[PDB]
């Protein structure tokens, strides 16, 4: 077995493990949630996870669209930015290449104070 | 994410040139555009009426209008993922290539020869072999793997071929990394086995979040002139295009994995603006947009009545009209077509429905399960008699509106051909509790076959 | 409502474990969160003394203190405020805390 074939199979296996993690996380966060329509820090959260469940990636253009739809409420825009920072913390740095472009950018940013 | 004026710059051609974009100006136009700011038409199968298994040859001729001046008679050529090889026949005729290689993909005879190339060499005359073909083992082919690259490199004589072509179908659920490995394998074969005058054509279907744009910006370096071509006969709802690369500058040997790491470190993952730009050009310059919509107000365009000149270029030493055998698969109609098919044969089914009533048995269930089946046959044949031979007023429009909804409606009443039946048999049919209306849902593939049958009824009305 | 909490702790533990097996990168981000979720699995209550003791153990490494504070802030923000005292005493006080800048 050459290194190229093993690398391809390793990438496929990483994709399968990431999909299983996304499914379990979606079930956990739905269980937490179920017990105007301005969404909050977890109601934002599952939507991104739902995009990860339907196999479409997180993108800077999606973040710009999500900022433009939530634009009148500044607290809610802060909530969605914090929620994507939560997802940046949850996903290991190797698999941020698989998730898309938002989370490698948001891994660099960090909170100034607790 | 899915919820517009931007225009692009033997066997005689240049009357069929497709729209093409230069790659760098397109990339800068997408990067400078801000965009953002928040169907399923299958009439395109009406225009394709040559090619039995596949009718992609139209596309091939248009692509040849940008290849034929940039290549001599090359006596070379490698084709990847042809799928019955109709485009191979068209390109071999129009570019005068002597030898042709054919890869495809093998699902576990074990030597899959293309059906359409075999029919072309049977109908043309005495044709021996024509294409070289490969091993046919499952590890062989399956492009994007180690064994495929090793087997193709081990066979092609060390930078000899001149025309490399890829037409791999991309599934909607295909992973982007796998598609990038496939494109990196095609690029590595193109650099290793391609000469200086090599021309490479790749079928690309971009999506949002794919790695297509990074690959295009990467492949713009080795080839001096890179263009993206939108064929006119393609479906405008689909975002398919052909990337054409001409005048390769140098031949080097590098592994596909290093290419994949360079594209991932490039970190370009397409834009919605590129998808919208492709959709806008394909909507503005489709073959439906240039000679009119075929369905109209229940009338067929006069351009489809007689054979179009692109079909006359195709029919010389290439393929055949797929209107015949389509009636055989769909409505069970003979090729001779002197109205012995349909007509009385339709009546024959009614004669079965004449004695089907026959007025601890299987009477309540199975009878119903047979009766619907007979009506289903009659339904298809009845619409055939409206499309193939009868008049078009107030019925073709109703058929197209029902087909776009997705249902085929047959009414069992005075109707058509019931007047030819016997009075006793007509009384038997009318007496029972049959609904006098019977719908049958059609699939997408059957809808494509019905649109092709409209396209062939256009030639029959001539 | 304890049945709803407990089941989500099981599902979060399964999700964080499957993330942890594939990571090219002291109990850092996520690994400390697995430790805290495992303490929730063992019916241990989140107390101020436990967090102060964990600050005393990991005191020489400042970056790991930032990692554990961020992970406890993850667990503070993800859990709803009704069940938040049922988690423990740390998480309402960490819900009171917030970031100054992104």
């Amino acid at each position: 077995v050459s290194a190229n074939h093993a690398s391809q199979q390793l990438d496929q296996l990483k994709a399968v493990h990431l999909a299983s993690a996304v499914r379990d996380l979606e079930r956990a966060m739905t269980t937490l949630k179920l017990w105007a329509l301005g969404y909050s820090v977890i109601m934002f959260m599952i939507t991104a996870v739902k995009r990860l469940r339907e196999s479409k990636m997180l993108t800077l253009s999606w973040f710009n669209q999500a900022l433009m739809v939530i634009a009148p409420s500044q607290e809610e825009t802060m909530n969605l930015k914090t929620a994507m920072w939560i997802l940046a913390n949850l996903i290991p740095r190797d698999m941020l290449s698989l998730t898309g472009d938002l989370l490698p950018s948001l891994w660099g940013s960090g909170l100034l104070m607790l | 994410p899915g919820f517009n004026v931007s225009q692009p710059k033997n066997m005689s051609i240049k009357a069929f040139r497709p729209p093409h974009d230069d790659v760098a100006k397109l990339l800068k136009d997408i990067n400078t555009s801000k965009h953002n700011l928040p169907l399923a038409n299958y009439e395109i199968h009406a225009f394709r009426r040559i090619g039995l298994n596949s009718s992609a040859c139209y596309k091939a001729v248009e692509i040849s209008t940008l290849i034929r001046r940039c290549l001599e008679p090359g006596e070379d050529g490698l084709f990847l993922g042809e799928g019955s090889g109709s485009m191979l026949i068209t390109y071999k005729e129009i570019l005068k290539l002597s030898k042709c290689f054919y890869n495809s993909g093998v699902s576990a005879e074990l030597a899959p020869y293309p059906s359409e190339v075999g029919l072309v060499e049977h109908r043309m005359g005495v044709g021996n072999i024509v294409k070289v073909l490969f091993n046919g083992r499952p590890e062989v082919t399956w492009v994007g793997s180690v064994d495929c690259f090793n087997f193709i490199v081990s066979n092609i004589p060390t930078s000899s071929v001149g025309f490399i072509h890829s037409d791999i179908e991309t599934l909607p659920d295909k992973d982007t990394i796998e598609k990038l490995e496939e494109l990196a394998a095609i690029l590595s074969m193109a650099l290793l086995l391609g000469k200086i005058g090599s021309i490479l054509v790749i079928k690309l279907m971009p999506f949002s979040g794919d790695f297509v744009q990074g690959f295009i910006s990467y492949v713009g370096s080795h080839y001096r002139e890179v263009n993206l071509v939108y064929p006119r006969y393609s479906n405008f709802i689909s975002t398919e295009s052909y990337l054409v690369m001409t005048d390769l500058k140098a031949n080097r040997l590098m592994n596909p994995e290093k290419i994949k790491q360079q594209i991932i470190e490039s970190s370009v993952r397409t834009s919605p603006g590129l998808i919208g730009h492709i959709l806008s050009i394909k909507q503005l310059s489709c073959i439906q947009a240039i000679v009119g919509d075929a369905v109209s107000r229940g009338d067929i365009n006069p351009t489809l009545k007689k054979l179009t000149p692109i079909e006359q270029v195709l029919i010389n030493c290439g393929l055949a009209i797929n209107g015949p055998k389509l009636c055989k698969e769909l409505i069970h109609h003979d090729v001779a077509s002197g109205q012995d098919g349909l007509l009385n044969s339709i009546l024959i089914l009614y004669r079965e429905l004449a004695r089907f009533k026959d007025n601890f048995h299987a009477y309540p269930v199975l009878v119903s399960s047979r009766q619907r089946e007979l009506i289903s046959r009659i339904t298809r044949k009845f619409w055939g008699h409206i499309l193939l031979y009868s008049g078009n007023r107030k019925l073709i429009n109703k058929f197209i509106q029902n087909l776009k909804s997705g249902y085929l409606i047959l009414d069992l009443h005075q109707n058509i051909f019931v007047k030819n039946l016997s009075k006793s048999e007509k009384q038997i049919i009318m007496t029972g509790g049959l609904k006098r209306e019977w719908v049958f849902k059609v699939t997408v593939k059957e809808t494509k076959e019905w649109y092709k049958l409209v396209g062939y009824s256009a030639l029959i009305k001539d």
